[PDB]
């Protein structure tokens, strides 16, 4: 069915570091240099007040859209992912549903500024401040504290690509049918990432990089912040809350 | 109850 459900060659291992670096690139919705270019458009003051001035029901509408927007083109990178494709429909849900949130997340320290610790949200970049009206204090500076750490290690577009693969093709899902066959994509993924730290002389921040349970942390207390803003506004997420995040975070 | 992913995995 495909290559990359047995074992690799060298070559093999090279071809599949261009092709996740390829399908990352066509899917990543904003390019770095957009992101870097953007750095001095702060947010103003009274601008930051409009969004704290926002009640709790429109704050979460607005991130929960954006949400879904930066999702959209993670279930794109999926699909252009070398193997992802050969697997069941079963599979491909059990590890999108999973997934999806972890490569945003990874895929979101690009639009974080670790000089002055602003986000680019909506246009322009501001502080944690911003997401006040959330009423989920803990989750902003713990997903703000994340991108920071992730800041720290200097990623290249490349190793960005290579990793974001590695969280969505995890064997460790709970609910996969073909648990073998998504073991040797995860093999073949992590000898592509791992090739690629050697040949650029980037193998020092394995040891750097955070723990899987961090990224699980993570996922967890959205779905929990979620719970209780439901609870609050049950026809809010009923009628405004995009499908796409109500089948991945409620369930449908 | 939704069902967007079958969708969005089909849809090429
Ligand atoms: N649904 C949801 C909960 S927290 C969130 N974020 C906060 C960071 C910036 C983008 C939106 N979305």
């Amino acid at each position: 069915e495909n290559l990359y459900f047995q074992g690799a060659s060298l070559t093999e291992i090279e071809h599949l570091v261009q092709s996740v670096c390829k399908s990352y690139r066509e899917t990543c919705q904003l390019r770095l240099e957009d992101l870097l270019r953007q750095r001095s458009n702060i947010f103003s003051r009274e601008e930051v007040t409009g969004y704290q001035r926002k009640s709790m029901w429109e704050m979460w509408e607005r991130c929960a859209h954006h949400l879904t927007e930066a999702i959209q083109y993670v279930v794109e990178f999926a699909k252009r992912l070398s193997g992802f494709m050969e697997l069941c429909q079963n599979d491909q849900i059990v590890l999108l549903k999973a997934g999806a949130m972890e490569v945003v997340l990874v895929r979101m320290c690009r639009a974080y500024n670790a000089d002055n610790r602003t986000v680019f949200f909506e246009g322009k970049y501001g502080g944690m401040e911003l997401f006040r009206a959330l009423g989920c204090s803990e989750l902003i500076s713990s997903i703000f504290d994340f991108s920071h750490s992730l800041s720290a290690l200097h990623f290249s577009e490349d190793e960005i690509a290579l990793y974001t693969a590695l969280v969505l093709i995890n064997a460790h899902r709970p609910g996969l049918q073909e648990k073998r066959k998504v073991e040797q994509l995860q093999y073949n993924l992590e000898l592509a990432f791992h090739h690629h730290l050697c040949k650029t002389h980037r193998q020092s921040i394995l040891a750097k990089l955070p723990p899987k349970g961090k990224l699980r942390s993570l996922c967890s207390q959205h779905v929990e912040r979620l719970q209780i803003f439901q609870h609050l506004h049950p026809i809010v997420v009923q009628a405004a809350f995009p499908p796409l995040y109500k089948e991945l975070f409620s369930g449908g | 109850k939704h069902k967007i992913l079958h969708r969005l995995l089909q849809d090429s």
